[PDB]
């Protein structure tokens, strides 16, 4: 499906 | 069966997933995109396979552990190879299907998205990258810069998002307290489903969690000797002193929003928060938390950190074409 990653909200 | 000689590489390159600038900002979750066309020997029968190597420092999925390769498909569907993947040897095996045995002149197309694997990048660093189709390689140099804590007197604090479980609706967030090993007074660390943004201020944001007494919130002290991985992800958690029964947790602090109280420190920790989220969230990449380190100044009020992760997602493409046999 989906791969997957972490990220940062600002 | 391998028909890597079959195959003809006519193009390939690497690109990076969110701006050309030779960096890539994993912490942002920029992805790497590797792209191959080729052509398939008309000698190739079913049952015959083709490698796809990935550069050692990449991963399909930076947070979870579910990749499958994607199909090579043709214009209406069928299926020309299935594909397997080790992640040991970073390695696609793709396998045909009885589309070689009926088609001629076949050739496809490779999309295949990665990311920076943590593990073999703890620290920031320049990388050869070298990708290969059919062991036809292709390289890219990079440099790979991960993120550094918001710093506001001696509050300091970091945060990744570093693993997502679709199957138990679990997420991972690995959070750095005071890696700066500053003396910290007072210290406490809310962790929340949704934003915080970076001078400590709360926002409902674009995700959320569930934090209550299920949640999972285990906490590890750090020497003054010990040195913790730019990635922010931690493999082994072996070497570091487990402090969970020696902090005050409340998992129910508000709704849901746990905080811990450390007290005054002059170490840095790590916190491991395992959270559950809404089923089907991630389609929507609708999962968020945030975290909130206060600590009490020099001139006795109160400094605020803040640190918010989400997540993103890839999805590789394989396609190709071929005229019938006659
Ligand atoms: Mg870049």
């Amino acid at each position: 499906s989906k791969q997957f990653t972490s990220s940062t909200s600002y | 069966n391998n028909v890597n000689d079959l195959i003809t590489v006519t193009k390939q390159m690497i690109t990076e997933g969110i701006k050309d600038d030779g960096v890539i900002q994993a912490h942002d979750g920029e992805h790497i995109i590797y792209t191959s066309d080729f052509k398939i020997d008309n000698a190739v029968k079913a049952g015959d396979t083709m490698t796809v190597k990935y550069d050692k420092h990449t991963i399909p999925s930076d947070i979870t552990d579910d990749f499958t390769p994607v199909d090579i498909t043709d214009p209406s569907g069928e299926v020309i190879a299935k594909g397997t993947f080790d992640l040991n040897t970073k390695t696609i095996t793709y396998k045909f299907t009885d589309y070689v045995d009926r088609y001629e002149n076949v050739n496809a197309k490779l999309e295949l998205n990665s990311y920076i694997d943590k593990k073999e990048v703890p620290n920031e660093t320049n990388l050869n990258l070298t990708f290969a189709t059919a062991d036809k390689e292709t390289s890219k140099n990079v440099k790979v810069e991960y993120q550094k804590p918001i710093v506001k007197d001696e509050s300091n604090i970091q945060s990744i998002f570093s693993h997502l479980d679709t199957t138990k609706h679990e997420v991972e967030q690995t959070i750095y307290v005071n890696p700066l090993k500053l003396n910290a007074k007072n210290t406490n660390v809310t962790i929340k489903s949704g934003g915080v943004a970076d001078n400590g201020d709360y926002y409902t944001g674009d995700g959320s969690t569930i934090i209550d007494s299920n949640t999972e919130i285990k906490v590890y002290k750090v020497a003054s000797g010990q040195q913790l991985p730019q990635s922010n992800k931690i493999y082994d958690y072996s070497q570091y002193e487990d402090v969970t029964n020696s902090v005050t947790i409340n998992k129910n602090y508000g709704t849901n929003m746990a905080n811990i109280n450390f007290g005054d420190i002059d170490s840095a920790y790590i916190v491991k928060v395992v959270s559950k989220y809404t089923p089907g969230a991630e389609d929507d990449l609708a999962v968020q938390q945030g975290v909130r380190m206060t600590t009490t100044n020099k001139y006795n009020y109160s400094s605020y950190a803040g640190y918010t992760n989400t997540i993103l997602s890839t999805t590789d493409s394989g396609g190709g074409d071929g005229t019938v046999k006659p």
